[PDB]
């Protein structure tokens, strides 16, 4: 299962 | 910067003449990940030619495996022909049933 | 023995030919088990290892809603690398990234993983500690630093203890007959002249999983890695994997070399010579 990511979640 | 591809032209089984197999090209260790692959048999483009799903090495670069069912025989040839940004001209590699 | 889980994904810009795609494929080992790929007719997660077909509606869902916001922050992330290089809009550029989680071969985590590059070079990881990143340059100092005020690496550390382990651990279980089977190399030694004076030995081994292998020779019992041609281990097609390994000796000397075999599938390591 992935990770998922917090909103707005950017590089 | 860019890497060009390595590609391996092989069968899945050990080749028997008259008996269906099947003819991979894999090609790895580029980038980007933009790739053109074609089978041929006596120099003509197969058509109905699966692949994997993209995906890379922990180096980052690409690879993928293209693959179709074939019947070898004595005098039929087969290669695999690839294009990317990093060569001038396709690269065309003969299949060789000892490699 | 000892596993792994992992999850590689990339996004690719085209300028003019659409936005950016995203492709996310899973992995336990060298088993491919999901696929997710933005440009495809219906976007969503599927399957590509009989073993997770089993989960529910409810996981698939999951996986397809964290590949879609996927899809939409790495175009956005895409962007703000462009910028950070200072680079044009004309050209195509790739993020990608990979993690997760490895165990040893009692089932505890050994360690976690999550590095990302940019045009296939290291951009940013995180380290072993879980805690803090290595920046490979100035353009990555600056993501680290957001990630740092977003206490990402927390998160991923949380992750890659919890969740990541614990799912690991289930397909482990759910595919038990193909992921803890290793499949031990089949193995010949083939002989071609190459002159009147040199042959070609070429070591052989199909039929092996997982990809892990050692393949070597020896002449007199010393190994010959400056003279072995070792091809790179490539996939059969079947799930198993195929490698060889070359060596040109003198016409008379065969016998004097030797091939030898490691993989974890092997009761006991091998041995082979060219048996004329």
């Amino acid at each position: 299962h992935p990770v998922a990511e917090a909103d707005y979640f950017e590089y | 910067i860019q890497r060009t591809p390595k590609i391996q032209v092989y069968s899945r089984h050990p080749a028997e003449n008259g008996k269906s197999n099947f003819l991979n090209c894999y090609v790895s260790g580029f980038h980007p990940s933009d790739i053109e692959v074609d089978l041929l048999k006596n120099g003509e483009r197969i058509e109905k030619v699966e692949h994997s799903d993209l995906s890379f090495s922990k180096d980052w670069s690409f690879y993928l495996l293209y693959y179709t069912e074939f019947t070898p025989t004595e005098k039929d040839e087969y290669a695999c022909r690839v294009n990317h940004v990093t060569l001038s001209q396709p690269k065309i590699v003969k299949w060789d049933r000892d490699m | 023995g000892s596993h792994s889980m992992r999850y590689f994904y990339t996004a690719m810009s085209r300028p003019g030919r659409g936005e950016p795609r995203f492709i996310a494929v899973g992995y336990v080992d060298d088993t491919q088990f999901v696929r997710f790929d933005s440009d495809a007719a219906s976007p969503r997660t599927e399957p590509r290892a009989p073993w997770i077909e089993q989960e529910g509606p409810e996981y698939w869902d999951r996986n397809t809603q964290i590949f879609k916001t996927n899809t939409q922050t790495y175009r956005e992330s895409l962007r703000n690398l462009r910028g950070y290089y200072n680079q044009s809009e004309a050209g195509s550029h790739i993020i990608q990234r990979m993690y997760g989680c490895d165990l040893g071969p009692d089932g505890r985590l050994l360690r976690g993983h999550d590095q990302s590059a940019y045009d296939g070079k290291d951009y940013i990881a995180l380290n072993e500690d879980l805690s803090s990143w290595t920046a490979a340059d100035t353009a990555a100092q600056i993501t680290q630093r957001k990630w740092e005020a977003a206490r990402v690496a927390e998160q991923r550390r949380a992750y890659l203890e919890g969740l990541c382990v614990e799912w690991l651990r289930r397909y482990l279980e759910n595919g038990k007959e193909t992921l803890q089977r290793a499949d031990p190399p089949k193995t010949h030694v083939t002989h071609h002249p190459v002159s009147d004076h040199e042959a070609t030995l070429r070591c052989w081994a199909l039929g092996f999983y997982p990809a892990e292998i050692t393949l070597t020779w020896q002449r007199d019992g010393e190994d010959q890695t400056q003279d072995t041609e070792l091809v790179e281990t490539r996939p059969a097609g079947d799930r198993t994997f195929q490698k060889w390994a070359a060596v040109v000796v003198p016409s008379g000397e065969e016998q004097r070399y030797t091939c030898h075999v490691q993989h974890e599938g092997l009761p006991k390591p091998l041995t082979l010579r060219w048996e004329p």
